[PDB]
RNA sequence: CUUGAGUCUCGUAGAGGGGGGUAGAAUUCCAGGUGUAGCGGUGAAAUGCGUAGAGAUCUGGAGGAAUACCGGUGGCGAAGGCGGCCCCCUGGACGAAGACUGACGCUCAGGUGCGAAAGCGUGGGGAGCAAACAGGAUUAGAUACCCUGGUAGUCCACGCCGUAAACGAUGUCGACUUGGAGGUUGUGCCCUUGAGGCGUGGCUUCCGGAGCUAACGCGUUAAGUCGACCGCCUGGGGAGUACGGCCGCAAGGUUAAAACUCAAAUGAAUUGACGGGGGCCCGCACAAGCGGUGGAGCAUGUGGUUUAAUUCGAUGCAACGCGA
């Protein structure tokens, strides 16, 4: 995620970082991986997504 | 000693401990500084404040080098991901470039499990 | 918990009636004896503006200005950590403590009498000196030092 | 004979399989430059790594493993399972204009084959992770959870093992029985002038009617209504154990009891109680303060001890200046 903003008015524009890298892609490799875990407790997700 | 006028600065916001590298657009090194020797320790080395007094504490330490403006390099979540380079160009350097270069595999090293309680 | 008015109301001192002052001669009252009290406020309140030479308020204001803080640290167990997040001190509150730490700290000053030994503590403050600007260096000591929570 | 089943033609989607290449991100390791006193880790720590110069940063090189995003309620497969891109070899499924065969079908004891992970043999490989093991920590203890390392293994070839909550805990085949919302793929019609709308096959989510069910629930992808064939159960423990047979390099698998003993074992749902579950609320419960107790001498009560007797009773909050 590359930021190179011309005229100097020092702002941070985090968006990108915070719009997919950045966490929630390091807190996900944080830990061990998943393998069985993944199939269910993030699928376990679509029967939330439903309603 | 040198007189860059500009180069980058390398802030590695690791969940623990934060360190900044200031150094030319080459790579080599100018002057460093990390939260864990800025003072405060574990529970208190790993807060936000802690990379601000690291990375004011780096400038005072290559601002020595007639530096101008400098680029930066975040990678790894954690505090002092942000709070450093607010302190950064607060110092007054002329910030340009501000790109996050934190490893992201597309799937590779198998991560270790760690952490169960 | 669920009461919420605003402050039981005071009376003013009966020599200049200053709410301020009032409440300052009730932390020194002992045992609800406001008569006593009084005589202790002013014995020594007058012998400061004996040296001063400025007005019993302004000289006492002065007192303040030192030991008076600013902000203080509030615990906060959370998850077994007992973090001590800090926090600035609302007007009305900053001068009680102010008072409370004058009073405590004279008391302890043990010259002879007590009278007296408000008036040294009240003279010491008006320039970072007695106990009492000491423990209120500390407390923003405390904070800060955790500015990290902060 | 053609409607079952199959063949052909042409299309369609796909992480279906076997073989061989290959790309980028990242980790680690090696070498060198810059640079300097910490890094790493946790709740703190400590072990560990650092002035023999780490970490950080930059450059070049070595190597193994897995393929972010796309990605899904998705897709393919008999099941196990199968994700980067490319080629080679190869299986099945579906639709449709039809053309062809002419009951060639369904099920299947024994049999044969396929079987996750772990494990086993031979020879390779070995970055990351990690049984064993070794330290550090926590604890009363901690042969654990946590941290620092780390061997087998995880990867490959070939042979073996044949098990799993191998689960939809639901055998396969076929026919019937209200509906709703959605996904995926084929195909037909529609100014298709459109995103498109309407049909109509395949596979697939959730909801639900009748009905079924002990209940939970299932509900045209049935656990409803039926027909064909097969597998299996007959109270709990003992026990999927013993013995014997067969299989296996072994670990062990498979087939499979009896004695003795119990009056239960069990499924679902119900009320409440509890949770080191969640949400919302109260009380000097906490927080915000003021003054105390705990130290001191004495009063008093209790326990203990003593005593011939120390009358009896009250002992978590709800006994202990309490019946007195
Ligand atoms: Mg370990
Ligand atoms: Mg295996
Ligand atoms: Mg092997
Ligand atoms: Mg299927
Ligand atoms: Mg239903
Ligand atoms: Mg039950
Ligand atoms: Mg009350
Ligand atoms: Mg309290
Ligand atoms: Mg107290």
């Amino acid at each position: 995620i590359k930021v190179r903003e011309n005229e100097p008015f020092d702002v941070a524009l985090r968006r990108f970082k915070r719009s997919c890298e950045k966490a929630g892609v390091l807190a996900e490799v944080r830990r061990r991986e998943f393998y069985e875990k993944p199939t269910t407790e993030r699928k376990r997700a679509k029967a939330s997504a439903v309603k | 000693r040198k007189q860059v006028s500009d180069g980058v600065a390398h802030i590695h916001a690791s969940f623990n401990n934060t360190i900044v590298t200031i150094t030319d657009r080459q790579g080599n090194a100018l002057g460093w500084a990390t939260a864990g020797g800025s003072g405060f320790r574990g529970s208190r080395k790993s807060t936000p404040f802690a990379a601000q007094v690291a990375a004011e504490r780096c400038a005072d330490a290559v601002k020595e080098y007639g530096i101008k403006n400098l680029e930066v390099m975040v990678k790894g979540p954690g505090p002092g991901r942000e709070s450093t380079i607010r302190a950064l160009n607060a110092a007054g350097f002329r910030i340009t470039n501000i790109t996050d270069v934190t490893p992201i595999p597309h799937n590779g090293c198998r991560p270790p499990k760690k952490r169960r309680v | 918990r669920r009461r919420v008015i605003g402050q039981r109301k005071i009376l003013p001192d009966p020599k200049f009636g200053s709410e301020l002052l009032a409440k300052f001669v009730n932390i020194l009252m002992v045992d609800g004896k406001k008569s006593t009290a009084e005589s202790i406020v002013y014995s020594a309140l007058e012998t400061l503006a004996q040296r001063s030479g400025k007005s019993e308020l302004e000289a006492f204001e002065v007192a303040l200005e030192n030991v008076r803080p600013t902000v203080e640290v509030k615990s906060r167990r959370v998850g077994g950590s007992t973090y001590q997040v800090p926090v600035e001190v609302r007007p009305v509150r900053r001068n009680a403590l102010a008072m409370r730490w004058i009073v405590e700290a004279a008391r302890k000053r043990g010259d002879k009498s007590m009278a007296l030994r408000l008036a040294n503590e009240l003279s010491d403050a008006a320039e970072n000196k007695g106990t009492a600007v000491k423990k209120r260096e500390d407390v923003h000591r405390m904070a800060e030092a955790n500015k990290a929570f902060a």
